[PDB]
């Protein structure tokens, strides 16, 4: 039960170019509990950045994870030919969870 | 190694009774570790069912979900059954399971393991 | 709770020569018309034994305990109450507690945190109850706890006419603790003059404690300021010596002659 | 009634007579048994102190209880000492804890943050907090209550019915002396060359009746040479005299 919208809904950068998205939800100021993950076309999705300041295991140092309030930024400094997924932020409120939109990212 | 097997694609009709599962090879839900139950269509955002943890057996679903689907964490078997009815054609979907490296330790805030899923379709 | 009531008026204690008094039946066994030496704790004789008298006076000081207690009260009133002593009293030291207030006797060993003056005296005017009962703060870490039918007790308080006459003796010997007492009635000497005679004192009960006392306190009884009459009582301290006893022909012991004090005893 | 298992109760025993004859004969003790003292050398041993713990367990965590065990119920609840004193008596009981509609009134401890020291009286009701970060509040993600209350049915079988089990510990003569085990107490033997043991006095003679006054006072007679010559019977006020064979 968590409206949360992800920006921008599509991009086109260059690669090796640096890029930040952003998500926000209507509930509560909440930071340390939001998570993103990247999933492919027809393969589940891998956390990346959890707890809002560690990562996961192989998780590449691009990946950058900012912001103070609701909004939950993550910055990748340089986007690799892999690194066209989308995105979702998703979170740990144990209210009824709801995933994101998706930040669809093209070449 | 940290591995789970899941079910494969399957096609059934309406009004037949579903059982889904994913299993752990060398991975054990002991009696910290909890387990969420996740949802895609094609081309749709993903969507939460439920998490349970298995230790103490609390269960939380999703609001839409109070009714039809039964998630229960066997530790002894180390299994996560769905029984689910009323299947739709809304429900033709791929299932994911995610779980956090959390073996009566220590773990995160986040679900590091993920399934291939189960591609459930009913026509 | 408690009040710091203060006001103690000093008294020079007197010292009075015991005569004769201080003798008891040294151990449960029985012996016929005979003469027995034995080597022991006693009182000397012709010792000087400390006197109190507590009115317009309230006098319970500190006693110091070493190794054996004679304690003699002459009174009517029954205001002397019961023993309660540790060492510090600062809820961290072992505390034993002999209190008979009106028909029980509560026997304790426990932890306690006490008062700067305790008392149950005080509760409107000269009538009197148990007020102020729980001079213990708290109990820690309690021990031992033990209930007996209380001792010969007289009703009410009243001035003069001290007919009972009390005699306690309380020791520790390997542990146990050790009391022998003798209570007579209708003890005719009004202007005190503790009396000569010789009467000996069997043994009540033991106490399997196990505790080393430095130090005893006495206690006796709109909560400061009191209207109490004459009461007097006796302190003296026991110390080795051998003294020869004799038994008459039904077993009850009639004389007794130290062998320290005088060379032709 | 019996305390949960992460709040079992003590009861203090002491300044009294037992008799273990009752407790060996009696016919639900199903799990009696003792490493330190043997059961039938109970009734003629002197014990010091003597405090006993009540509690509700499962049938499957019986054999946890043993000395040495580990477990989420021999570490999390109560930790017995390396040394331990005494002993414990198991028994199954489903007809009185166990509830048609479900008991659920005895819980027990899952999580903690050590193994708690044997011998312990204390529980603590805090959350526990799984992950890393410090979490507070209401349950949350990694945030579950350290307590889960007991399933016990009628329908239950062996290995999950309630099982009552009563932990018995002492010292060794390392106080004085507060509760012992009975006497013998045979009949009485008059004017025969006998082995009179009149409380703990042994010796021998023949036993006679003797017009001596022995007020309760006195207890124990004795001759011009220091020699025993008359006792009092323990059972009957009457005094008796003693001769040489
Ligand atoms: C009564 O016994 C206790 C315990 O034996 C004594 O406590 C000792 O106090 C001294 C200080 O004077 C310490 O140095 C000792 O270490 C204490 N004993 C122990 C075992 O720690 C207590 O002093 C005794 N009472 C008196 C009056 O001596
Ligand atoms: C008396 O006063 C002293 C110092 O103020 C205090 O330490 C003590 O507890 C008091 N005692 C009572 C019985 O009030
Ligand atoms: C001891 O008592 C006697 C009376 O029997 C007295 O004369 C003497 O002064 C007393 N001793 C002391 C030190 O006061
Ligand atoms: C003495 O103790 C008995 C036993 O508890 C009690 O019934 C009685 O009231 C007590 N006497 C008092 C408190 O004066
Ligand atoms: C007795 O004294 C207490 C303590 O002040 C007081 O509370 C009580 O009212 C007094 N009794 C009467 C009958 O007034």
């Amino acid at each position: 039960e968590i409206v949360l919208t992800q920006s921008p809904g599509t991009l086109s950068l260059s690669p090796g170019d640096r890029a930040t998205l952003s998500c926000r939800a209507s509930q509560s100021v909440r930071i340390s509990y939001l998570a993103w993950y990247q999933q492919k076309p027809g393969q589940a999705p891998r956390l990346l950045i959890s707890g809002s300041s560690s990562r996961a295991t192989g998780i590449p140092d691009r990946f950058s994870a900012s912001g103070s309030g609701t909004d939950f930024t993550l910055t990748i400094s340089r986007l690799e030919p892999e690194d066209f997924a989308v995105y979702y932020c998703q979170q740990y409120a144990n209210s009824p969870w709801t995933f994101g939109q998706g930040t669809k990212v093209e070449v | 190694q940290m591995q789970l097997v899941q079910s494969g694609p399957e096609v059934k009709k309406p009004g037949t009774s579903v059982k889904v599962s994913c299993k752990a090879s060398g991975f054990t839900f002991t009696d910290v570790s909890s387990l969420q139950w996740v949802r895609q269509a094609r081309g749709q955002r993903l969507e939460w069912i439920g998490w349970t943890v298995v230790g103490t057996g609390n269960t939380n679903y999703a609001p839409r979900f109070q009714e039809r689907v039964t998630i229960t964490t066997d530790k002894s078997t180390s299994t996560a059954y769905m029984e689910l009815s009323s299947l739709r054609s809304e429900d033709t979907a791929v299932y994911y399971c995610a779980a956090p490296f959390c073996s009566e330790t220590s773990c995160s805030d986040g679900f590091d393991l993920w399934g291939q899923g189960t591609k459930v379709t009913v026509s | 709770q408690c009040v710091n009531l203060t006001t103690r008026t000093q008294l020079p204690p007197a010292y009075t020569n015991s005569f004769t008094r201080g003798v008891y039946y040294p151990d449960k066994v029985f012996r016929s018309s005979v003469l027995h030496s034995t080597q022991d704790l006693f009182l000397p004789f012709f010792s000087n034994v400390t006197w109190f008298h507590v009115i317009k006076r309230f006098d319970n000081p500190v006693l110091p305990f070493n190794d054996g207690v004679y304690f003699a009260s002459i009174e009517k009133s029954n205001i002397i109450r019961g023993w309660i002593f540790g060492t510090t009293l600062d809820s961290k030291t072992q505390s034993l507690l002999i209190v008979n207030n009106a028909t029980n006797v509560v026997i304790k060993v426990c932890e306690f945190q006490f008062c700067n003056d305790p008392f149950l005296d005080h509760k409107n005017n000269k009538s009197w109850m148990e007020s102020e009962f729980r001079v213990y703060s708290s109990a820690n870490n309690c021990t031992f706890e033990y209930v007996s039918q209380p001792f010969l007790m007289d009703l009410e308080g009243k001035q003069g006419n001290f007919k009972n006459l009390r005699e306690f003796v309380f020791k520790n010997i390997d542990g146990y603790f050790k009391i022998y007492s003798k209570h007579t009635p209708i003890l005719v000497r009004e202007p005190e003059d503790l009396p000569q005679g010789f009467s000996a004192l069997e043994p009540l009960v033991d106490l399997p404690i196990g505790i080393n006392i430095t130090r005893f306190q006495t206690l006796l009884a709109s909560s400061s300021g009191w209207t109490a009459g004459a009461a007097a009582y006796y302190v003296g301290y026991l110390q080795p010596r051998t003294f020869l006893l004799k038994y008459n022909e039904n077993g009850t012991i009639t004389d007794a002659v130290d062998c320290a004090l005088d060379p032709l005893s | 009634r019996f305390a949960s298992v992460y709040a079992w109760n003590r009861k203090r025993i002491s300044n009294c007579v037992a008799d273990y004859s009752v407790l060996y004969n009696l016919a639900p003790f199903f799990t009696f048994k003792c490493y330190g003292v043997s059961p039938t050398k109970l009734n003629d041993l002197c014990f010091t102190n003597v405090y006993a713990d009540s509690f509700v367990i499962r049938g499957d965590e019986v054999r946890q209880i043993a000395p040495g065990q580990t477990g989420n119920i021999a570490d999390y609840n109560y930790k017995l000492p390396d040394d331990f004193t005494g002993c414990v008596i198991a028994w199954n009981s489903n007809k009185l804890d166990s509830k048609v509609s479900g008991n659920y009134n005895y819980l027990y401890r899952l999580f903690r943050k050590s193994n708690l020291k044997p011998f312990e009286r204390d529980i603590s009701t805090e959350i526990y907090q799984a992950g890393n970060k410090p979490c507070n509040g209401v349950a949350g993600f990694n945030c579950y209550f350290p307590l889960r209350s007991y399933s016990f049915r009628p329908t239950y079988g062996v290995g999950h019915q309630p099982y009552r089990v009563v932990v018995l510990s002492f010292e060794l003569l390392h106080a004085p002396a507060t509760v012992c085990g009975p006497k013998k107490s045979t009949n009485l033997v008059k004017n025969k060359c006998v082995n009179f043991n009149f409380n703990g006095l042994k010796g021998t003679g023949v036993l006679t009746e003797s017009n001596k006054k022995f007020l309760p006072f006195q207890q124990f007679g004795r001759d011009i040479a220091d020699t025993t010559d008359a006792v009092r019977d323990p059972q009957t006020l009457e005094i008796l005299d003693i001769t040489p064979c």
